[PDB]
């Protein structure tokens, strides 16, 4: 009875702190996998250009910072880093670090990278409780945190050492949603003031921004034609627009987009829509109905005409910017793979599949139409973005694969809403959980089992739940621990082997070249290169420039002397090739060979090359004896297989096999005239070979 | 290319027209300022906004971004705080 | 210019048009515009997009020692890879699993007699546990190690 | 250092642990009384 | 016809809108003349330089727009719509977004 | 004219439309000009079929029987535009065009006929 | 090798008089609010 | 022979960012 005697607005609160302060607990705890299990690293190739400018930001100063011009990269047009990046993600990692250096708690910058991302997924749940509170009640709040903070796809992008700028993207996106319903609802201008300052912080962290500043825009047009525009709409979208518009701008990076892209246009049509409806409905009221239609019609035919022609205007002269390729293949599915090859070449832009929904979400995909259905149920402005924001994510994210993450979120609260709903509706049936107020007559006679369908129904939810928990653990284990730079794999014994030759090559290109040499390779591995080799590079990543890696990818492909020809223009010193036929290892050049053959024609300078020269007559990639000639003679499928003939990679097979094609060379013997060995890796994961220099008697080599 | 300097100068003075004829309307209209008191809070909450909307040009000519949130930052505490306080007291009044 | 239209139906029979709106265009109901959302989400969680891309077989074919073309509805080891049957009968026990729980709902209202509410509570138990039992026996076949350790 | 086998056996105890609770939270709340006041 | 509405139009309104309520329609006609001109010089001179234009054109609309949020949330009639809100909050919140206004501003001006 | 008479006067013409464009459907896509004098012949056919269905149903359904915007309207111009395409795509915009200028007129010539009868 | 970079933020000119206009616009709005606020308040 | 280490399989590389597409082929 000690319990009891204890005021039951005690006990709420003591139950909701003990809750939510677990919640916490679990969401950093589970990101932790990776860095046990492997050493504490950054993961990935993207993070590692992140981490290069979050040191250079805190040891040379934000001012310094917004004007480095990097000449290590993109050799020779250089890149403008100040200009082309999003400062959100470096300046709070740099904000961090400043202070606990202040109060001699020092810890490395590398330490607060990797361990930045853990600590976001704490503050995004308690943002999620706040906010589903607000759309229903504090019940589904807990549940909709406790769904967040295991949610494997969630996980996939946050987990320990992804200093990736997602991990930071959708705790403020979130919170801009939070301030913009209460915006709304409550229709105060300080929390519209408030949600403007939101947005401006998610448009520096990430360049996702889009999707809020046209989902907002569809909202209130929803809510006009529906009726239920008010005056307090009217004062939350139109105040935030004008704010954050402006504070968008700011970003060097976003520069002048918002008023000119063709992008930002639908926040500026509903803006100019929101002031005609208001000023029809004060004239409405103040006029006579009678002479109101004549006014009405005569003003009508005047503006609209004007609005038309300066609508079509802007269109047809093409100060507007049309849409840039990206969003339109976001849209439209087929324009990427039939007009852009270097989009269609991101593995993480392919359209998504079932087993993928299942995999990262399982339970939410049962639960998310519940929640669908009581939303419908009841309408309230509130929740009619939250609708909004579901059956967009829905489409966008089988588009592409990437944008899962968009989608986890509103998953996670809606799937909430339903189960609130069902246990709250079936557990009050349970007469012994309260007697409350009830009439023993006319108690519905065609009811017999009022305590055994609560107890049954309860019970299955709580299977489910607890089946939800097993499910997150064990693929987060198993699929999202793994760090990409470095490889597991099993002996023989069965041993847990780890193979470091990523690291070992760029160990040696550091202190084994010359400080001014050059390095090619393909774009995937530009960033690595230059974090950790600290060598010049050809091309990168972000790729800002198609036609400098057209040309790479044509040297590539072409035969031995062609390839020298180009190499010695761009003054290349060294080049850098993965091959994996000896381990296994899937992602090697090779089976990226392809996507080098189409790019490097889509230029001008590359319409020689063709893609069918490069099969056999039947239409088949094959690199064994009854593989194509120009295939067998090309740059690359020499660099990999260069004294590769005469190995036995298994006992069971001949010398010369490549384990991964599961297919023997064709080509066995051959000899480099343009280029030699300098540097192979133990399993010779990495490549490298240096460009010969001109023949000294000037014989044709 | 550059517009002409006389036709720059004509509308910079141009633009300062409006600002006259808002006194104008204001003055025709009614305006008054009876309700006006001295009391220390009404002259501090004041001042202190004024001091704000001033710490713009400075920015403007010498300050940084740094510095003038520094500055911005205590200036805003106490325009808050009399603003604060002079609000309840004019509630107060309004209400009787 | 209207003279000229009327030269045909001088002998001809003019048409007798109501430009009025027809009736039975009204604005959705609330209810109508979230079973059409249902049945989006029933293809868009199968992989139609998917398929249009990529122009999956319906059905793939496999070999063993005793040779001969087995069908193949499930892509063994990829995640990101489906075939079209798979697809779709896979998104079905979603959307079935989230209707059983609304019919239960529904059962729960007062005033319903003994047969008709005995009735609905089957099915509704039963599309649930179905669906939720069957997702994981797909997805075990698909990768063989899931949630095995 | 803790091995993974003892992170795996802890997330797993903690999770399932909250949601119970918070199922007994959803108890509490219809059981008030003062809420429906 | 429509002259003599609008005739009546100002009759009307004169007669049923407060003092208070008409300094500031005397205030938001002052912001709208100011940023129309701006706007006629932008398309007569050119748009160079861009940053300076847009900057100040930006600040009238944001200007005009707070003046208009003021008007509608102390005005009694819709009182009920904003429920909760003093008069004394809604002012304080105006100059609050006003300041910011300026702030951003101010850094895009040059 | 005699409603019976006057429904084979309408299909005939819109046959004979129908026919000779896909005769000199290469011709008629060959030039911009010929294309948008293509964009006339289908509203030509629009109209008679519009005026051929009218009288058909007047016929089996009694007279007097109103035309309505769906389906007899809609199936109307479905079937001009299909015409249109096969000549060349840019018609239908212009096919399209004529067919609703003569729509709204002929429209306002039932009006004037029947209502005011 | 020698390596030529863009100009910085700072060396941007300032003060341009062909967009004097543009700055009293601003200046303008400032005085004028204040002005407001003190009326509004008093009246 | 030459050399031992068999590397595993990658369950979930898909997640992987801006890294190029390894299965065209396929
Ligand atoms: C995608 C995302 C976004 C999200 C959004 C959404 C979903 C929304 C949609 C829309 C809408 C409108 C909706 C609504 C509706 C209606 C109205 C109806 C984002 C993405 O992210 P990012 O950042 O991009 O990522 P990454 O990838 O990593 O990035 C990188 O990469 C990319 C590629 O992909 C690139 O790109 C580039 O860019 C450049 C600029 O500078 C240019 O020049 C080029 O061209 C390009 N390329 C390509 C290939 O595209 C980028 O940039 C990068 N990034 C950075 C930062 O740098
Ligand atoms: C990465 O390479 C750069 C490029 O040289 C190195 O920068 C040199 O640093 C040394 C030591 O401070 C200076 O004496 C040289 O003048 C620098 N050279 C240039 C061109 O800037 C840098 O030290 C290397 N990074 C390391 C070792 O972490």
């Amino acid at each position: 009875f000690g319990f009891l005697r204890l005021s039951y607005e005690k006990q709420d609160t003591l139950l909701k702190l003990l809750i939510l302060s677990m919640a916490a607990v679990l969401s950093f705890s589970t990101r932790l996998f990776a860095v046990l299990r492997f050493e504490s690293v950054i993961h990935e190739f993207d993070p590692y250009f992140n981490y290069r400018t979050t040191r250079f930001l805190a040891e040379e100063g934000f001012y310094k910072f917004h004007n480095w011009f990097d000449d290590r990269a993109w050799y020779p047009l250089g890149r403008i880093i100040g200009g082309t990046i999003y400062p959100g993600l470096m300046i709070t990692s740099a904000a961090i670090y400043h202070v606990l250096h202040f109060f001699h708690i020092t810890i490395d910058i590398r330490n607060v990278c990797v361990f930045l991302a853990p600590l976001f997924s704490s503050f995004t749940t308690i943002v999620t409780y706040h906010l589903t509170k607000e759309l229903k009640d504090a019940g589904a709040g807990l549940l909709a945190a406790a769904m967040i903070a295991v949610v494997p796809g969630y996980i996939s992008r946050s987990v320990a050492g992804s200093y990736d700028n997602e991990g930071i993207a959708i705790f403020c996106m979130l919170l801009t949603y939070y301030m913009w319903i209460k915006a709304v609802k409550t229709g105060s201008i300080c929390w519209a003031a408030k949600c403007a300052l939101a947005y401006f912080y998610m448009v520096s962290s990430w360049g996702g921004y889009v999707f809020l500043i046209n989902l907002i825009p569809l909202h209130v047009l929803v809510l006009m034609l529906t009726g239920r525009f008010s005056h307090r709409i009217y004062v939350a979208y139109c105040t935030v627009y004008c704010l954050g518009t402006i504070l968008s701008m700011q970003i060097s990076f976003v520069g002048f987009q918002p008023v000119l892209s063709s992008e930002h246009m639908a926040a500026f049509g509903v803006f100019g829509l929101c002031q005609i409806h208001a000023f029809v409905d004060y004239l409405r009221s103040k006029l006579n109905p009678q002479q109101f239609e004549v006014l009405f019609r005569s003003v009508i035919s005047l503006v609209g005409f004007v609005l038309l022609t300066v609508g079509a205007l802007l269109m047809l002269t093409g100060k507007i910017s049309p849409w840039t390729g990206r969003f339109y293949s976001l849209l439209d599915p087929s324009y990427a793979k039939n007009n852009i090859p270097i989009i269609a070449s991101v593995s993480e832009h392919q359209p998504t599949t079932w087993s993928s929904y299942y995999f990262d979400l399982q339970l939410l995909v049962f639960m998310f139409p519940v929640g669908l259905y009581y939303c419908f149920s009841n309408l309230s402005d509130a929740r009619i973005f939250i609708i909004m924001y579901g059956v967009t994510s829905m489409y966008f994210s089988a588009v592409m694969v990437r944008l899962m993450l968009v989608l986890a979120p509103v998953m996670c609260i809606l799937s909430g809403i339903g189960v609130s709903q069902v246990l709250s509706t079936y557990m009050k049936n349970l007469d012994i959980s309260r007697p409350d107020k009830k009439s023993k007559k006319q108690q519905d006679s065609t009811y017999p089992i009022k305590n055994e369908v609560a107890s049954g129904m309860i019970l299955v939810m709580a299977f489910f739940l607890i089946t939800y928990t097993f499910h997150s653990t064990w693929v987060t284990s198993e699929a999202y621990s793994s760090p990409s730079i470095v490889l597991s794999a099993r002996g023989g014994d069965g041993s847990r082997i780890i193979f470091d030759d990523f690291r070992e090559a760029y160990y040696w290109l550091r202190h084994n070249t010359p400080e001014d040499a050059k390095v090619m390779s393909w774009w995937d591995y530009g960033y690595q290169i230059t974090a950790m080799a600290n060598r010049t590079i050809l091309v990168d990543n972000n790729t800002w420039n198609n036609t400098h890696i057209s040309r790479v990818g044509q040297a590539m492909a072409s035969t031995e002397e062609k390839a020298y020809e180009i190499m010695r223009e761009l003054d290349v010193s060294y080049v850098l090739v993965i091959f994996g036929g000896l381990t296994g290892y899937s992602s090697d050049d090779i089976n990226k060979f392809l996507w080098m053959v189409r790019i490097g024609g889509s230029t001008d300078t590359g319409k020689h090359i063709k893609e069918n020269d490069y099969y056999t007559p039947t239409g088949e990639f094959r690199v064994d004896r009854e593989g194509s000639p120009v295939l067998l003679n090309c740059l690359m499928y020499k660099m990999c297989y260069y004294r590769f003939g005469q190995v036995y990679t298994e006992a069971k097979r001949p010398p010369g096999f490549d384990r991964v094609r599961n297919a023997e060379i064709g080509n066995k013997d051959f000899e480099l005239d343009v280029l030699e060995e300098a540097y192979t890796t133990e399993h010779w994961l990495v490549r490298i070979y240096k460009v010969k220099d001109l023949d000294n008697r000037g014989l044709s080599r | 290319k550059r517009p002409p300097t006389v036709v720059s100068n004509t509308f910079t003075a141009l633009i300062l027209s409006p600002l006259l004829l808002l006194f104008a309307l204001w003055i025709r209209i009614g305006a008054n300022v009876s309700n006006f008191t001295f009391a220390p809070s009404t002259i501090i909450f004041h001042l202190g906004h004024a001091a704000m909307l001033g710490l713009m040009y400075v920015y403007w000519t010498q300050l940084n971004m740094f510095q003038t949130l520094k500055y911005l930052a205590i200036l805003g505490s106490v325009t808050f705080l009399a603003g604060n306080r002079m609000l309840a007291q004019q509630a107060v009044k309004r209400t009787a | 210019m209207e003279t000229l239209y009327r030269v045909p139906f001088l002998v001809l029979e003019c048409p007798n048009l109501k430009l009025k709106k027809p009736p039975w265009l009204h604005m959705p109901s609330a209810m109508t515009v979230y079973a059409l959302v249902v049945v989006s989400y029933f293809l868009i969680t199968g992989g139609i997009i998917y398929d249009v891309i990529v122009e999956p077989p319906s059905v793939g074919s496999m070999t063993d020692e005793h040779g001969h073309q087995r069908p193949v509805a499930f892509l063994a080891y990829r995640v990101n890879g489906q075939y079209i049957m798979e697809g779709l009968a896979s998104s079905f026990l979603f959307t079935m699993g989230g209707l059983g729980f609304i019919i239960l709902d529904r059962s729960n209202a007062p005033n319903i007699p003994k047969l008709n509410r005995f009735l609905l509570l089957f099915i509704g138990f039963v599309c649930v546990l179905l669906s939720f039992f069957m997702a994981r026996v797909f997805m075990r076949m698909k990768l063989p190690g899931y949630l095995m350790g | 250092m803790i091995t993974d086998v003892q992170l795996a056996i802890f997330a797993n105890m903690l999770g399932v642990s909250l949601f119970l609770l918070v199922v007994l939270y959803h108890y509490v709340a219809v059981n008030n009384p003062k809420k429906q006041e | 016809s429509v002259v003599s509405v609008i005739s009546r139009f100002l009759e009307e309104y004169l007669s049923s809108t407060p003092q208070r309520l008409k300094l500031l329609d005397a205030y938001l006609l002052y912001i709208l003349l100011t940023g129309a001109l701006q706007f006629g010089y932008c398309l007569l001179v050119g748009t160079f330089p861009f940053n300076s234009f847009l900057s100040g054109f930006i600040s009238c609309v944001g200007s005009f727009i707070l003046a208009v949020c003021l008007r509608i949330q102390i005005n009694p009639q819709n009182k009920a719509d904003f429920q909760g809100i003093s008069p004394e909050r809604a002012f304080a919140d105006f100059l609050f977004a006003s300041t910011i206004l300026h702030l951003v501003v101010m850094n895009f001006v040059g | 004219v005699g409603t019976g008479t006057s429904l084979a006067l309408s299909s005939l013409l819109s046959l004979l439309l129908f026919a000779g464009m896909q005769m000199y459907s290469r011709q008629l896509a060959s030039t911009e000009w010929l294309t948008i004098q293509g964009g006339l012949l289908g509203s030509g056919l629009f109209v008679f079929s519009l005026t051929a269905f009218n009288n058909l149903e007047n016929l089996v359904f009694g007279k007097g029987f109103q035309a309505k915007i769906f389906p007899e309207i809609l199936l109307c111009l479905l079937l001009a535009l299909f015409a249109s395409g096969l000549i060349h795509r840019v018609c239908v915009t212009t096919c399209f065009i004529f067919s609703m200028v003569g729509l709204y007129y002929i429209n306002k010539i039932s009006s004037t006929l029947y209502q005011a009868a | 090798q020698v390596s030529v970079r863009p100009l910085q933020h700072t060396q941007y000119e300032r003060f341009i008089p062909s967009a004097y206009p543009y700055y009293a616009s601003a200046f303008s709005m400032m005085l004028g609010l204040f002005i407001f606020s003190i009326v509004f308040l008093h009246m | 022979v030459d050399v031992d280490g068999t590397v595993e399989e990658d369950l979930g590389k898909s997640r992987e960012g801006s890294r190029t597409d390894d299965e065209v082929v396929q």
